[PDB]
Parts: C-alpha cells; structure tokens; sequence
C-alpha cells in the first residue's frame, strides 16, 4: 500500500505526475449526454479532464470518479493549492487518477 | 451597508493568504490560537509606528479614506520599494478608536479605525499597489471576499467597546460616562491584576465569539453534499 | 474529448454559448411534483433552468443533473463567477448542459 | 415552463407565496420514526416544514425532498437571505414546495 | 405534525430534551466494525451519541441517520450554536432523536 | 456503547490511538482501480490511510469508509485540529477506524 500518490501512480502502466503546486484556474462540468465529466486548468494552460465513466473503468471506480468530481469543484472554489496530479497520459486531456493537496 | 475602510502593509497578498488575513504583531494564523497575544486598544492605539502602520496590542488599523490610507503610508513605509493598500469591508469587529476612547484618544486626527484580531482574508475586498510611494489605482480583487455577507454588516457601535477600552486600572475614565457602566471587575471597582487580566479575557472572548461567526460564513460553503439514497 | 466548453458545445445540436463573466443573482429550487428543477438568474436578465429529468435523458445523465444543481447552488451561495454556460436553445428558459467558471 | 418562483407556484392549486427577504432564524431536524422531517423559523416566527415523504409524493419528488432539505441547511449557516418561499396551506406547518434566493 | 422540537419530542416515550445553547466542543466518527456511530460532546461534559443503525430503526430512519451525522459534523466545524437536542434516555450516552440550532 | 474515542479504541485487539493535536498537513485521493482510497499526513511525517474496501469489511462499514473520506477532506481545508486517531496497526499505512475533533 502505498503512502503517497508518487508511489501509487508507479503501480499502474501509462501514468505519470504532475506537479503543479497551484490552484485550479478553471473548473468545467457537463451534463450533455456521453460527455458527463469535468476538466480542469492550470494558469501555465494545463489541461485534464475526469473521463466519463465507462467499460474501461471497474465498479469500485464509480463511486471514487463521483468523490473525485466532487473534490475538484471544493478545491477550485476555496482556491486550495493543488500539489500533484497523477495522469493517465493515453488520453487526451490527460485523465486523473489521483490528486494530493497541501502547502 | 458596502463602506469601505483602508490600511497601507508591506505585507503582501500572498503573507496574507498563508496567514489568513491582515494579523497583528505576533500572530501567524488567524483560527490559530496556539500563541499569546495581549489585546488592549488602548495600548494598540499609543502604540508608535516604526515601519509599521499600527498593529500592536491585538487589533490592526485601518483609514477611513484611500487618501487617508496612502498618507499614512508614506509616512511609515516609504523606505519600502513596494506596498499595498488593502481595501477592507465594514463588519462587527472593528471599532471606531476615537468613539471608543473618547477624550483619551492618544491621536484623534488618525480617525482610526482598529480590528479586534486582525482582519480574515473573507472581509479584504482587494488591495492597491504602491511603488516608491506613487499609488497604482488598478484596484486586484479578492476571489475570497463575500459581498452579500459584508455589505450586510457595519462596525461595531462604540457601546460595543468602551469595555474594551482598556484604560489602566485606576484610570479617570473608569469612574465617568460612558466607561462606568461598562468596567470590568477590577477597573476602577483581593488577588492583584483583575483589572488586567479581566480586560484580557474579554478581549479573548469577544474574539472566540467573533471567529465562530467567521467560521459559519465561510466553512459552510465547504460542506459537499452526498447522494444519501444511493448511499 | 474536448478540452474546453466551446468545443464541447459545439458537438450538439440546438446548442449555444453564453458568456456571463458574472455571479449569479438568482437562485430558485423547487421540489413540486413534475417541477424538480432549479431555476438561476443573472443581474442582465438572463434565466436559465436545469431540466426535469425526463424521457429525453439517458441514464447516464441522471447523476449529472444531480451534480449539476449542487454545482449551482454553491456556485450562487460563495459568489463564484460564472465564465460560460453551454445551453440547449430549444427550450425556455434555456437548459443547462455545462458550466465554465474562471476568475 | 416557469421562469420564477411566484409564476411556479401558479401552476399548482392549494399553494401560496410567502416574501420574507430575511435569512432563516431557525433550523431544525428529526430522525425520529414518522417524523423524519425539517423546520425552519424566521424572526416574525412564521414557521415551514419540509413535509415526511409519504404518499402525496410521486418517486421522481424523493430525491428532491433531500436535496430541500440540504439548501435549508446551508442556507441557514450561510445566513442566505431567502427571498420567497412557495407552501402549500393545507398543512400545518405550512408545506415547502419551492424556495427562492437573492440579495 | 409538531411546530418545533419541544412538542415533537413530547409524541414519543423515553425522551427529553436537553437545553444547551451552546456550540459543540468535540466531535467523534467512526467505521469500525458494529460501531458505526457518531459522538458528540459540550464543554459542560453532556455526551450524545448518533446510535448504530438495527432493528429499533424503520426503514425510513436510515436516510435521516445518515442527515444527522452530515449536520453533526458541518456544525461542530462551523462553530455553530446548537440550541436544543430531543434524545432517548433509555441509551447510554443518551441518543439523538432531532437537533435545533439557532443564534 | 463507548463515550469517546480512547474507550471505543479499547474495544478491538488490532486498533491503538495515535494523539496529534494538530490539523492536517496534506490529503490524497485516489480513483485508480484497486487503489480507491485516501491518504493523509501531519507535519511531523505521520500517515494514515482509509482503506479501499474489501472482504475484511462487514456491509455496515461501507457507507461509514465514505462518510470518513469526506470528513478527512473537509478536516484537511478547513484546518481543523485532529485530537486522535484510532488506527487499525496490522496495515501500513495505519488504517483509520475512528477520528476525534476538538481544540
Ligand atoms: O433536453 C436536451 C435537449 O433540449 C434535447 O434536444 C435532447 O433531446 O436532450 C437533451 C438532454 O440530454
Ligand atoms: O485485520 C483487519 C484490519 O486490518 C481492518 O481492515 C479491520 C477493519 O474493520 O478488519 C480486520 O480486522
Ligand atoms: O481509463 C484509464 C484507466 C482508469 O482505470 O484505465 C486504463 O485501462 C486506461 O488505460 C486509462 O486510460
Ligand atoms: O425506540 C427505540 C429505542 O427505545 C430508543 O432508545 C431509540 O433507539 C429509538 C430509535 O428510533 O428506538
Ligand atoms: O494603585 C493604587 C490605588 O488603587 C486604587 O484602587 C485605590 O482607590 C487608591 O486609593 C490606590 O490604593
Ligand atoms: O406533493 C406534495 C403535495 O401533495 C399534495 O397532494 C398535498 O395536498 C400537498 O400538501 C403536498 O403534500
Ligand atoms: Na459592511
């Protein structure tokens, strides 16, 4: 198990971190239909998206996106610095696996 | 209502967003009271100002006017490159130092306006910048203010403060209107210090009430809701 | 996958942008029977619904619609300013199918 | 499709508007069994409640009645100033079946 | 229906109320097993509990439990004056049936 | 039924408290298959986890782990002081049975 998101995201194939030490510039979220998801930017334009769920994605996935979503429209609105990202880098834009916050 | 009061700081927005606002002396953190700090406006407001603009004692000071703030930090900071002048809404913590203090004012030309605590990044509207004392009048918004909230507000009324006032404990100003109906135990009224120490802890007290209104206003919008029937 | 709410707009009919750069001004919610909806409005006048759920929908959207109330509520209570919104033209008052915030 | 509140609370019978432009004074909430309910107060003491969910609900009203009683919450800690509310009179408390927000 | 919490705690047997006009001083959550419950204490020493859902609770309970526990916790946080708790008396800590909160 | 957090700790083999008196220095969220779960840490370098769920955990405990996400995200932004942790100490990082607030 591991005990920060650097060694999480080198459990799995095609991730890689960013690290950002920011807050969120831009929060964005749909409705449409086969576009449910979110994306969110970076002053320097970093771009990334939470996918819409899918038959790539596990059932214990679905309630973890819904929480991830969640956590990204708190930390855009309190402006909470964003320390790390962990991405899957075979999308376009990179798609969140993970997020840690701190100072 | 939407009035707006004025304080020239070096310190910049980025200090002020760690720390959580404009602090005074020796504070770190708004919430966080871990650190002793000795609150009297009184000894706040004859404090002097040595490259700093008042903010001693446990209150921060503010102007009435951006004039008034710019001319004021001439005056201490002008040996600074760059400094701010934050533009701070109207709210229940701050007091009107010549209303409270009467008479006794120690400088009633400043028209001081003091915030019991220092001011939380929620209540800074924005900041000015100032370079080599020439006021830059781009006006930088604050993502962290509520404008509903504040302009809703005003200042504290001086009835608010007199026993706040913090006038030495034999002190004239005990035994006349308006102060005497508002002494503490100890002030002009058998263990030495009540006076001081009762002036303390009411200062503590109205600052604990005062944070939990902070806190209401702006931890609520923390608050995620979770879809309990698919839970 | 667009990385923005223009191009995502811009893949559905009856669709448009609007541009507020603005709080909302207005926020209405309802919990009557037929009329589980929410209703914004900003100060230029402009009004905008999230629909009812209804037959035009797929499953998959049915947590969007969800989301997307919460999003405008505390979008409206911690005075976040709205960038753009992406509606469908097709009905009145326009529906809401994404939110852009910035600024 | 309404536009406003008070246009809303045409539509159904039995319901009035109420304009309190005040934030709500009060906050209350039961788990008890058949009362699992929500009541608010303002100053004046004009009293609403947030109805148990029975029988004069359709399904598509459930979630609705929960997400009602969340806005109250934090309209309450908020001190959200509440524009109208639209009840319907047939009970008492009065019933809350839409609430408005401005200013 | 009740008009506030003194009547409503007076429809049940085995409760009172207990007048605390007063903020709550600590907080307690857990998810260990058989013991998912919420605690919460006065700076007076009263202790109350958010019992573990059984088969004391109906089926609509299980909703409101869950309410409970999100407004204990946003409360204790918010530093917000919790005016009256209607609770059994026939647990050990007494146990939560409803909660006002004003001023 | 325990009255605090020291005397429900008590109650299980494989639990100890940790006492920290401190707010949260950094939190991590995690969607990633297999992964979904969070991570938080203190300045001094302590980490704890909320596990993904699995066959050690009874039906009950699956709402309690999501309610426990959401309290540690909402400690972590909003600073507040974390008294105690129960921890279970057969997993590492620790795995959090039970938190304490108060200051
Ligand atoms: O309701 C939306 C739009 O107005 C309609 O044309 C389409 O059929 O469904 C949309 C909802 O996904
Ligand atoms: O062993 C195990 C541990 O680790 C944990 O997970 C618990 C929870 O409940 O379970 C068991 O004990
Ligand atoms: O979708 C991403 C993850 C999410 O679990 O799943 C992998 O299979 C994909 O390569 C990646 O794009
Ligand atoms: O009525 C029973 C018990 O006697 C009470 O102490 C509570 O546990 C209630 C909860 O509805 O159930
Ligand atoms: O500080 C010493 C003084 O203290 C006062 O309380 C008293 O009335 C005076 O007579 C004098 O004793
Ligand atoms: O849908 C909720 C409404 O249902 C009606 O049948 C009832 O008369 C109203 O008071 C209200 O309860
Ligand atoms: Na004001």
């Amino acid at each position: 198990t591991p005990q920060n998101i650097t060694d999480l995201c080198a459990e799995y194939h095609n991730t890689q971190i960013h690290t950002l030490n920011d807050k969120i510039f831009s929060y964005t979220e749909s409705l449409a239909g086969k576009r449910e998801m979110a994306i969110i930017t970076f002053k320097n334009g970093a771009t990334f998206q939470v996918e819409v769920p899918g038959s790539q994605h596990i059932d214990s996935q679905k309630k973890a996106i819904e929480r991830m979503k969640d956590t990204l429209r708190i930390a855009y609105l309190t402006e909470a610095k964003v320390e790390k990202l962990c991405v899957w880098n075979n999308k376009t834009p990179h798609a969140i696996a993970a997020i840690s916050m701190a100072n | 209502n939407d009035d707006k009061l004025y304080r020239a700081d070096s310190r910049p927005p980025d200090e002020i967003k760690q720390s959580g606002g404009l602090m005074p002396r020796g504070q770190s953190e708004y919430f966080d009271r871990g650190t002793q700090m000795n609150i009297n406006l009184y000894d706040h407001a004859r404090g002097t100002q040595t490259g700093f603009v008042r903010h001693d004692d446990g209150y921060v000071s503010t102007s009435i006017s951006l004039r008034s703030a710019h001319l004021v930090g001439q005056t201490i900071l002008s040996g600074h490159s760059t400094y701010y002048i934050y533009v701070i809404a109207t709210a229940p913590n701050m007091f009107n130092v010549n209303d409270v203090l009467g008479a006794y004012s120690p400088h009633p030309d400043e028209q001081e306006v003091s915030a019991l605590g220092g001011i939380p990044y929620s209540q800074i509207y924005g900041w000015y910048r100032v370079h080599f004392g020439v006021l830059d009048e781009q006006l930088h918004r604050n993502r962290g203010y509520r404008d509903r909230y504040y302009s809703n507000l005003d200042i504290a009324p001086a009835a608010d403060g007199y026993g706040l006032a913090g006038f030495p404990p034999e002190h004239r100003a005990w035994r006349e209107e308006p102060w005497i109906h508002h002494a503490p135990p100890g002030c002009g009224n058998s263990m030495s210090n009540t006076c001081d120490e009762k002036t303390q802890s009411l200062g503590v007290k109205f600052l604990d009430e005062y944070q939990s209104k902070v806190k209401r206003q702006i931890f609520s919008g923390y608050q995620s809701e979770v879809d309990i029937y698919n839970r």
